[PDB]
């Protein structure tokens, strides 16, 4: 039980680097909704003008 | 036009009343062999869903666009009644703790943000669902459109291109 | 008198009607019944193969002696689609491959590597180090879509490297409390018969081992019909049948 | 804005 015990504290210290991987995904989609929000809203500005 | 009907014609209400003891006799009879197994069936599906999946408030289903370019899943929300119910418990811990003396508030933080993590991510969850019954409102008016255009097409011989109906993929419907 | 009957008062039009009323719904019950059993079954099979057999690695899991309430799984993974495991080849060699090319545009040119005592609130990774412990990126050249979805990638063999470690040294608790359970269970054996015959009959369970299987360290345990589940009297209609 | 805001997801990456 003692190694049983142990071995869930190193899940809890395994899973604390598993946060920053989503942060990485959200990087590249942040920036895919960047190159085109770009584009949307200067044509926008385009036809205002 | 003017008679009793099936029901109305029926006996006085006493006797009418054996008469239902006795069908309620032969209605459990018809119960006892054929609703038995019915029990143990629900005993094995249940007790399946209470390591699997028992517990969901929302459900993964897939989300596309309609010119289909990505594709993302939704929420498996689940209910936190027990989660919440663990951190009581350790609220408990400590209290019982201070109790026997003569962290509880960073719980309590645990606790609200395990709410509002379920609320936002339930009204994403309810953003998904209306925007897919938009998709499906317009997936009818896309279907019928398209048909004309398909007449249209070959009205004019285009089958060469004809505009084609499109519907929602069962990754966004898995139910 | 009990010899006269609500059936006698009936009238030979309504007793027709009772009957057949009553018969209809004593073969519809039955039928119903039994289509309920039968989409029991179908929900039963699709659960288990939409959870269960889409996973590659299984939920399985530990639970302590002490404390049986308490539970330890290796980690989830599901059936691979193909490209998991050619990307995972393909990627690891054209990786070492892209360690030794050396061309794309470099931004690192402006930054020059210094120290910090702690930085964030530490974390840590177990067992043998990975092959991405090795083989990860730098932190100013990912700067392109694709080159992020191969950090993606990189960090996803990360993941395989950690759940596998972690789930070998779990398996291997597994097997040692698995000797370990098998020869207590032979130990309390041993000494319940050794009790019976000095006469000390009335063996506490706390001086026996705890035998501490939960049904979900071993799951598929969990799937079965417990009757002890079923209703009482459910259970006494039961107890009639023959086999 | 258009610009320096590609230049500024390209630097802050």
């Amino acid at each position: 039980d003692d190694e049983i015990d142990v071995l869930r504290t190193d899940r809890m210290l395994v899973a604390q680097l598993v946060d920053e991987l989503e942060l990485h995904q959200v990087n590249a989609l942040c920036l895919f909704l960047l190159k085109k929000t770009i584009r949307n809203k200067f044509l926008g500005v385009k036809r205002e003008e | 036009t003017h008679r009793l009907s099936k029901e109305e014609i029926t006996i006085h209400p006493q006797i009418y009343r054996e008469l239902q003891e006795e069908m309620r006799q032969r209605v459990e009879e018809s119960r006892k062999p054929t609703a038995l197994e019915l029990a143990r069936e629900n005993i094995r599906t249940r007790k399946m869903r209470n390591r699997f999946v028992d517990n969901l408030a929302h459900d993964r289903f897939l989300v596309r666009s309609f010119s289909k370019e990505f594709s993302v899943a939704s929420f498996r929300t689940p209910y936190v009644d027990g989660s919440i119910k663990l951190f009581q418990q350790q609220i408990d811990e400590l209290l019982g703790s201070e109790r026997c003396s003569s962290a509880v508030i960073k719980l309590q933080q645990l606790i609200r943000l395990e709410e509002i993590i379920f609320n936002m991510r339930n009204n994403f969850s309810n953003e998904l669902l209306k925007l897919r019954d938009e998709k499906e409102r317009l997936c009818g008016t896309l279907n019928v459109s398209l048909q004309r255009i398909r007449a249209i097409n070959e009205k004019l011989k285009d089958k060469s291109f004809h505009a084609d109906d499109v519907k929602l993929t069962p990754e966004e419907m898995p139910g | 008198t009990p010899t006269v009957r609500a059936e006698d008062f009936l009238l030979p039009e309504q007793r027709q009607a009772f009957n057949e009323e009553c018969e209809m719904e004593i073969h519809k019950a039955r039928e119903d019944d039994y289509y309920s059993l039968v989409h029991n079954e179908f929900v039963q099979h699709t659960i288990k193969t939409e959870c269960w057999d889409v996973m590659e690695v299984q939920r399985s899991k530990i639970v302590s002696m002490t404390d049986p309430e308490t539970e330890v799984h290796n980690f989830h993974l599901r059936k691979p689609c193909a490209q998991r495991a050619k990307i995972q080849k393909k990627i690891k060699l054209m990786r070492a491959i892209q360690i030794k090319t050396e061309e794309c545009f470099t931004l690192s040119s402006l930054v020059k590597r210094a120290k910090e005592g702690n930085l964030c609130t530490e974390q840590q990774v177990c067992g043998p180090p990975s092959d991405v412990d090795e083989l990860l990126y730098d932190t100013l050249d990912v700067y392109t879509g694709p080159r992020a979805t191969i950090q993606l990638i990189l960090l996803e063999c990360k993941i395989l490297h950690e759940k596998k470690s972690f789930n070998i040294r779990f398996d291997t608790l597994r097997e040692r409390k698995s000797r370990e359970l098998n020869l207590i269970a032979e130990r309390n054996g041993r000494c319940v018969r050794i009790m019976q015959q000095l006469g000390e009959h009335t063996c506490p369970p706390n001086v026996l081992f705890t035998p501490v299987f939960d049904i979900e360290e071993d799951p598929q345990t969990v799937f079965e019909v417990f009757d002890s589940e079923i209703d009482p009297e459910l259970l006494k209609l039961a107890v009639k049948s023959d086999d | 804005e258009v610009i320096e805001k590609v230049l500024d997801i390209q630097n802050l990456y």
